[PDB]
């Protein structure tokens, strides 16, 4: 998506490059809640296993 | 499918093309009647560039003839090929020619051009697409001058992409037929340069002086002095027709040979050419075919390249041939005579190579240049036309048919501008 | 010498620039679009409501 | 390229007043180069933080005073042909009557 | 299952196509018809009975080349809809075939590409062929990558072009569409290859032993590397390289990506009885200055990163030695910040003869590919011609008329001189 969106910015085709901006963006926020949970689940986790 | 329409203007260029339609219905194998009786199947690939087909097999050229006296035409229908023509294609007046620029532009011109023009649109409009048009005229006399140009303009208005390609025949110095030819000549400069894509510049003299040394035609008429002509103008279309190794068509020529908007005219020249009696004495190859192109004698226009200095310049080559050894030559005739050559611009030659050689001829060579050596040809005429110009009362005849005295002042103003135009590019 | 200098300016006699040929070859950019091609009369042209019952 | 601060500040002014669409011909001719060079700059800063659509605006705002200028450009022509020509056709007025009078 | 798709632009690319396709044919087997008389799924795709049909597309804007494969022997093999063919050609013009013509049949070949890749379950890279010097090859060519980076993005967009000769020269507009189609090229291609016909011609009258070539020659000899380019994905081998790994081992930095090519051994179907062969003897051959397909001479600069393809009787240890030799040697340099530099592959599949052909029934072969900085002598002729034309503004009518703004003429010029740079620092040792 970003890469795609490189070649849009860099052909000069500006309106379509707002679109996958925004999709790209909304994208990040759903991956980056779930990376959150893991981490916090492992480490809680391991303070309850060295516990 | 990148239809040519033909046109002839004049009893010069009626009795070109007249010659010209012969070469090519032989080379694509069209019988006089108009009916395909030829050898092989690469002959019917593309013939639509210049023929149509109607019922039953017979193909009619997109041809035009125009003329202002019927003396001309029915010499046409009396020849071989006269019934191959459409006959509304033949567009006629019924008034003498006069030999004068003006009458013809102004007085019988008008008359003929709507005629003319609903003629072309009929051959302009019939085909899928349209690269440009031919039109073969010359300069020294009334009507291919003074109506020839009067049509070009009005082709350039109504098609401004096409290409208009024009032959064109230039007074001689020494003898000519004309007196009053250096203001034909002056006036129709004004509206080439201005009007025309490409013009091939084609002087009789250098046709005699040819064929007097390399044919040895004791005594050549013109019908081989024609023929000379003919060939050229098939090869620089030969790329359309046939395929082969590189393809070159007429907008690619355009391109590189035409640095400037203005500087467009070009000499021509064709190779080989041998003695019909010492052929067999001459093995043919390709580096004897540039030593014929870029020796001086070969050119079919009076102006001495090395009096001057190349800008740009192409070689058409037809036959099968090695892409190398063509490459190689176009490599040393730049390098060994690197002063005939402007510095500002590298790798001046182009090249092209079409599979398919023309009849007899296993190999041949066609040459189109743009040099500053025809500032020797637009001198004699400008110097001989303000000799003219002085003695008012030529004008006169001029005067009678409507033309203003200021025109003449504004050709030569013109002509005079681009003698120095193409001199101040020499730095 | 001035004089002759003011004469030849310093484009030394590249004349004729833009040839008419050359006019006749360059593309031309789109024009806006003709009047007919836009036309509907106005009170349609400025009709508010539809319908279509999209609400609740 | 590095064009004077002197230019950049009468340049961006306008600049700032063209975005905001009002102005149609507030364009000094001189000054037209300034004020698209400025737009250039405003155009990679807005490329740089992903505001693409300021980025077309501001290539609307290139091509609309590119164009608007060839319209001046376009009266400067026709202006040159009736004032030249008018001289000109002076010289044949006075003689058409004065041909009747010799 | 791992596929390429190739696509043809222009005269040479066509000419090409039935060079390189006329090898993939006969080294497959597959008869012209598409019947027979394995690898077959990379290159051709199966409709049922027995039929294949090449995975191609051949694009030009003038009839005239593309109706020869059409009435060719080889008309049916390919499938009709694949074969594109304009109007009227660009006249060399980079503008026109661009804006003006390129944009009227753009949008046609997007279609058959994308098609041809529905059929692509394990799709892995493209190959594109142009001419620089040509209208199409420059002008459509750059507007098709520009299409096809946003279509696909990260996928490995390989180019193999034929560089303009340092002196031979067949068109005087030449060195304004190459300048042009590099900028196009440099942000959007992964990697793009150059070969030049002035080193082809040398190489096919010395090596080879032929005293005239045409075009015919010069084509075979480029299907003959690219056959063993894509060898590694076709068939069996100690050392196979997929396209990924010859994108990440050569190419230093972004735009530096430029390689140079060679093959050996070439050599006469007559003296090739005369010599052993061995994996040393034609691995000296590549390095020296005569083999190689681009006129620059590598002396002159350094090497960046190498890779070698060996096919045929090659044993894995006997190429480490010689490898080994070709770095003792002192007239090979390398950049002190590059100390390995190679990647080698082996496959087992020899080298395909063609009837007709003009090389031997060679049983190893060895094809190469580097990055030098000796590429950047070929950058500065080119420069230097563009100036001298550019500065009475030779030809600029032709191209501004036909839809391209002036403005390109400094940012084409511009950008040339940046990547001139990158060459000259990349050089540079600490
Ligand atoms: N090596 C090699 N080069 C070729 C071949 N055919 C054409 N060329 C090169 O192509 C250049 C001319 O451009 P074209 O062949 O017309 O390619 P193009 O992109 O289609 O150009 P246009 O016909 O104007 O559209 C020549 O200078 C040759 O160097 C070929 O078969 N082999
Ligand atoms: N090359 C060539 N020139 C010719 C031929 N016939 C006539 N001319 C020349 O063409 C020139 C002009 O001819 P002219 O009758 O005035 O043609 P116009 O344009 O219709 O007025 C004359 O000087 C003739 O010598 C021919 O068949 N071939
Ligand atoms: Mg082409």
């Amino acid at each position: 998506l970003r890469e795609r969106e490189r070649h849009l910015v860099l052909t000069k085709r500006y309106d379509e490059a707002t679109a996958l901006h925004k999709e790209g963006n909304k994208m990040e926020k759903i991956e980056e809640l779930e990376k959150k949970r893991i981490f916090l689940q492992t480490q809680k986790r391991q303070r309850q296993q060295l516990l | 499918v990148r239809e040519i329409v033909h046109i002839q203007a004049g009893q010069c260029g009626n009795q070109i093309g007249a010659k010209f339609w012969e070469v090519i219905s032989d080379e694509h194998g069209i019988d006089p009647t108009g009916s395909y009786h030829g050898d092989s199947d690469l002959q019917l690939e593309r013939i639509n560039v210049y023929y149509n087909e109607a019922t039953g097999g017979k193909y009619v050229p997109r041809a035009i003839l125009v003329d202002l006296e019927p003396g001309t035409m029915d010499s046409v229908r009396a020849g071989q090929f006269g019934q191959l023509f459409r006959p509304d294609n033949f567009v006629f007046g019924q008034s003498g020619a006069g030999n004068n620029w003006a009458k013809g532009y102004y007085t019988e011109g008008q008359e003929l051009c709507e005629s003319i023009l609903d003629v072309i649109r009929k051959e302009a409009e019939s085909c899928d697409c349209l690269q440009g048009f031919q039109l073969v005229h010359s300069l020294g006399g009334g009507t291919g001058a003074g109506l020839g140009t009067l049509l070009l303009n009005k082709l350039r208005e109504e098609y401004p992409d096409r290409i208009l390609s024009t032959y064109s025949i230039v007074p001689s110095p020494k003898v000519s037929d004309t007196v009053v030819e250096p203001y034909n000549c002056t006036l129709s400069v004004h509206q080439l340069v201005e009007s025309a894509d490409e013009v091939f510049c084609i002087d009789n003299e250098a046709l005699y002086d040819i064929c007097f040394r390399t044919l040895k035609l004791t005594t050549p008429t013109y019908g081989d002095l024609n023929h000379l002509v003919s060939m050229v103008m098939s090869g620089t279309t030969c790329a359309l027709r046939f395929p082969g190794q590189l393809n070159s068509d007429l907008r690619k020529l355009a391109v590189n040979l035409v640095p400037f908007p203005r500087l467009h005219f070009f000499i021509v020249g064709f190779a080989p050419l041998t003695s019909r009696g010492s052929q067999q004495y001459r093995a043919l190859t390709v580096p004897e075919l540039t030593s014929q192109l870029f020796d001086n004698k070969n050119m079919m226009a009076a102006c001495d390249p090395r009096r001057g200095v190349y800008l740009t310049a192409s070689a058409h080559f037809r036959g099968r041939m090695s892409s190398k050894e063509v490459d190689e030559q176009m490599l040393n005739i730049q390098a060994r005579n690197t002063s005939y050559f402007v510095e500002w611009i590298p790798s001046n030659v182009k090249s092209a190579i079409c599979d398919i050689p023309p009849r007899g001829l296993k190999m041949a060579a066609t040459f189109i240049g743009n040099t500053t050596a025809f500032r020797e040809l637009f001198t004699r005429v400008d110097s001989q036309f303000q000799k003219m110009y002085a003695r008012r009362a030529f004008i006169h005849w001029y005067v009678n048919e409507g033309l203003e005295t200021v025109e003449f002042d504004e050709a030569r103003s013109n002509m005079t501008d681009l003698i120095q135009e193409y001199e101040m590019y020499e730095t | 010498k001035a004089k002759a200098k003011s004469a030849r300016r310093p484009t030394f006699k590249k004349a004729g620039r833009s040839t008419r040929a050359s006019r006749g070859h360059t593309v031309k950019p789109a024009p806006p679009p003709s009047e007919a091609e836009t036309f509907k009369m106005k009170r349609f042209k400025n009709i508010d409501h539809y319908k279509i019952v999209d609400y609740w | 390229k590095t064009l004077t601060r002197g230019e950049h500040i009468s340049a961006e002014s306008r600049v700032d007043d063209i975005l905001k669409g009002a102005p149609l011909t507030s364009i000094p001719l001189e000054n037209v180069n300034q004020v698209i060079i400025t737009l250039k700059e405003r155009k990679r800063q807005a490329t740089l933080a992903g505001n693409y659509h300021l980025s077309q605006q501001i290539v609307d705002l290139i091509q609309k005073i590119n164009s608007i200028v060839i319209q001046r450009k376009h009266a400067q022509m026709k202006s040159q042909e009736i004032k030249a020509l008018e001289i000109q056709l002076q010289q044949a007025e006075n003689s058409l009557k004065k041909t009747i009078e010799q | 299952m791992r596929e390429v798709i190739s696509i043809h632009v222009g005269q040479a690319g066509v000419q090409i196509g039935n060079g390189c396709w006329e090898l993939y044919c006969l080294e497959h087997g597959i008869q012209p018809d598409g019947q027979l008389p394995d690898a077959f799924n990379t290159f051709f795709s199966e409709t049922g009975a027995g039929k294949h049909v090449p995975r191609a597309v051949f694009v030009d804007l003038e009839p005239t080349v593309v109706d020869e494969v059409r009435t060719g022997t080889y008309r049916q093999l390919f499938h009709p809809e694949q074969l594109i063919s304009g109007k009227e050609d660009a006249a060399n013009n980079y503008a026109r075939g661009h804006y003006t013509v390129g944009k009227e049949i753009i949008d046609l070949t997007l279609d058959r590409i994308r098609k041809l890749a529905d059929q692509c379950t394990g799709l892995q890279g493209f190959l594109i062929f142009h001419s620089f010097g040509g209208g199409t090859g420059a002008g459509f060519g750059s507007l098709l990558l520009e299409r096809l980076s946003v279509d696909y993005g990260k996928k490995s967009k390989l180019e193999f072009t034929v560089y303009p000769s340092p002196q031979v020269s067949t068109a005087i507009v030449e060195p304004y569409n190459s300048i042009l189609a590099t900028h196009s090229m440099i942000d959007h291609s992964d990697c793009a290859f150059m070969v030049d016909n002035e080193a082809l011609y040398d190489l096919c009258r010395r090596a080879l032993d032929i005293e005239r070539p045409t075009y015919t020659n010069l084509n075979r000899l480029i299907g003959q590397v690219v056959s063993s380019l894509t060898a590694s994905l076709r068939f069996d081998g100690a050392l196979n390289v997929d396209f990924t790994e010859f994108q990440t081992n050569l190419v230093p930095y972004a735009r530096i990506h430029f390689p140079i090519c060679s093959y050996a051994p070439v050599i006469s179907a007559e003296k090739a009885y005369h010599e052993q062969l061995s994996v040393a003897e034609i691995t000296n051959s590549l390095f020296e200055p005569a083999n190689m397909m681009v006129k620059c001479d590598p002396r002159h600069g350094k090497y960046m990163a190498c890779t070698l393809l060996y096919r045929g009787d090659v044993v894995p240890k006997d190429v480490s030695a010689a490898v080994a030799t070709i770095k003792t040697k002192r007239t090979i340099q390398f950049v002190d910040w590059c100390p390995t530099g190679f990647k080698m592959g082996i496959n087992y599949q020899p080298p395909t003869v063609v009837p007709g052909g003009d090389l031997a029934k060679v049983q190893r072969a060895v094809c190469m590919l580097a990055n030098t900085t000796a590429i950047a002598e070929a950058w500065s002729r080119l420069d230097h011609k563009f100036d001298l034309m550019y500065a009475k503004r030779a030809f600029v009518h032709w191209y501004v008329g036909e839809g391209m703004e002036e403005a390109e003429f400094p940012e084409a010029r511009e950008d040339l001189a940046l990547l001139e740079k990158d060459y000259d620092e990349v050089a540079a040792e600490s």
